[PDB]
């Protein structure tokens, strides 16, 4: 992974030694080059994962997450360089440094063999994320959002550290390849019930699970655009990625310990979808849509079937590109009217015809129109959940209906109807903005041609 | 014929020639505990380094 770690570290000198007016050009150009080379991780075999060294390995679960991560960096830079135009030069270079260091921690998080190395990087991602929200957020509430983000995470992460360390004492290793062969069953007992909770609750908070989600709509409403892109696209998927790994050593206790969390997810996805129907803030709406989508991922991981993991992997990738695109679209509106209220600016298809096309495409993926990878992921989870218990089709079906309702509600409210008379500063969409949206949607639709590369290790 | 000892004569340390045997165990000591085994051998590098979690050195 050095061929990806080292060039990522080199982005820091490049930004700092770049000419004053070339920071965005140089960082964007070379971070795109790194994203290009990330495709070499697709050297995946049917039986054995790609194990480079004692420290890093790559399988079909981490590879699409790595490619999504390195793709997101140049996209984050394009999205940020307009609202940071008046920022001090050295503070620009520090903002880019926080994003580069977030990529550094993320690519090492997804490739660490051992769970303690994964834990340290899993937690290191907090520091840059917290700094971005609080230093470069816009409103007063960014300080509270940083605190809820920090302490919700740690309240779950700290028990996980204890549990992981205990596992190494008893098993002798936390290397994930070793755990595959030395995994022993978990028997019933209160000591194991709390070991199960310790191993899972840190990841539940990241997804986030329904009930423990109230930090996420806070962070999204207060983060700068780049913060919201990485938070939605990748950082949420740290919890899912960790679950797909750690459930290996929690069997068969997952058989009955999953019941409280499947009920929260199955009912929670209906509640959070319905909340989206009454949201007044466009960013909060998109935030509450992530909670609904990630409820499917939680259920899929917890029922542990070959179809459910294949669906879980596709959703995390599909959701990552769609949610990031939706945040960028809303942000482009915000950069004009300087408000996140959804009802403030209406009928924008009249004034920005091509940006209404992007709004349409993003909404169609969000509601999982086939054959988008958004639906391939959703369908696989529904197929497996049906075999789990046939009644789940009722909750799954209702959620799809409501999911279409608020997805098109948002499109209709902002793009259709009559425009707002007194808003007269809606400038034509910039080439930067149009390219930003296309670099989300075009990969997302391209993946329907070769969906195997995002289905995960159980393909 | 008694001669008085000179200054410093009666503070001398003399040798005494006696048939009585030298005691073996004047303190009535029990058997002393056996010492801990003494570790020996060539000092080699640690097998795979510290072995602390993920470190490879
Ligand atoms: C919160 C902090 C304030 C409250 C104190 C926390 C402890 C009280 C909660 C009970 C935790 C359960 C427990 O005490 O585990 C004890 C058990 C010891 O068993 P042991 O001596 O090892 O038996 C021989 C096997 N080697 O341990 C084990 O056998 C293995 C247990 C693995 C480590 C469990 C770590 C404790 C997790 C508690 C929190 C879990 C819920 C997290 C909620 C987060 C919410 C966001
Ligand atoms: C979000 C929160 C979700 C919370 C989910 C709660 C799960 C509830 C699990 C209940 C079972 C707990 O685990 C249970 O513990 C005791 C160990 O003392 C085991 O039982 C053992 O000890 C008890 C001592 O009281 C004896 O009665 C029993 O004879 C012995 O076999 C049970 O075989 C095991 O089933």
């Amino acid at each position: 992974m050095l061929k990806y770690i080292i060039p990522t570290i080199m982005l820091m000198p490049l930004t700092w030694l770049s000419k004053n007016n070339m920071i965005w050009v140089n960082s964007t150009a070379h971070s795109l080059l790194i994203s290009f080379t990330s495709l070499l991780l697709m050297n995946q075999f049917g039986d054995n994962s790609l194990n480079f060294s004692l420290l890093f390995f790559s399988d079909s679960l981490s590879t699409p997450l790595l490619i999504l991560t390195m793709w997101l960096l140049p996209l984050m830079l394009m999205a940020s360089q307009h609202h940071l135009s008046k920022e001090n030069l050295t503070r620009k270079k520090l903002f880019i440094t926080m994003l580069i260091s977030l990529q550094l921690f993320l690519i090492m998080t997804f490739t660490a063999m051992e769970l303690i190395l994964f834990y340290i990087l899993f937690e290191a991602t907090l520091v840059p994320t917290l700094i971005i929200i609080t230093r470069w957020g816009n409103q007063t509430e960014r300080l509270n959002a940083g605190l809820y983000f920090l302490f919700y995470t740690l309240a779950g992460s700290l028990p996980l550290l204890v549990a992981l360390i205990y596992i190494q004492n008893t098993v002798g290793s936390l290397n994930f390849l070793m755990l595959q062969y030395w995994v022993q069953p978990v028997h019933n007992s209160w000591s194991n019930v709390f070991m199960w909770l310790a191993c899972m609750m840190a990841f539940m908070v990241k997804m986030p699970l329904y009930g423990l989600h109230l930090w996420l709509p806070k962070a999204h409403v207060e983060a700068p655009i780049a913060g919201s892109m990485v938070l939605a696209a990748v950082l949420l998927k740290l919890g899912g990625y960790g679950m797909l790994r750690i459930t290996l050593i929690l069997n068969p206790m997952t058989d009955f310990m999953a019941y409280p969390f499947i009920m929260l997810s199955l009912w929670g996805m209906i509640m959070t979808s319905s909340i989206c129907l009454r949201q007044t803030d466009l960013k909060s709406l998109i935030a509450y849509s992530s909670v609904s989508h990630m409820a499917l991922v939680i259920v899929a991981i917890l029922i542990q079937t070959p179809w459910s993991y294949m669906g879980a992997t596709a959703l995390m990738i599909a959701h990552g590109l769609t949610s990031s695109m939706l945040f960028c679209l809303a942000n482009s509106n915000y950069e004009r009217i300087h408000s996140r209220t959804m009802i403030l600016a209406r009928g924008l298809q009249t004034l920005l015809p091509l940006m209404a096309t992007w709004w349409l495409l993003a909404s169609l993926t969000n509601l999982a129109l086939p054959p988008t990878i958004n639906l391939i992921g959703e369908l696989f989870v529904v197929m497996s959940t049906f075999s789990w218990s046939n009644i789940t089709i009722i909750l799954m079906g209702v959620n799809m209906v409501i999911t279409a309702l608020y997805s098109l509600y948002m499109l209709i409210m902002t793009q259709r109807g009559k425009y707002t008379y007194h808003i007269n500063n809606i400038s034509p969409s910039f080439t930067r903005e149009n390219a930003l949206m296309s670099l989300h949607i075009l990969p997302l639709l391209l993946l329907t041609l070769n969906p195997k590369i995002i289905l995960g290790p159980l393909y | 014929g008694w001669v008085r000892p000179d200054l410093g004569d009666l503070s001398k340390v003399t040798k005494v020639k006696t048939d009585r045997p030298l005691p073996e165990n004047p303190y009535h000591s029990r058997a002393r505990p056996e010492p801990n085994p003494e570790v020996e051998g060539d000092l080699k590098p640690a097998r795979h380094g510290s072995r602390l979690f993920f470190w490879t050195m």
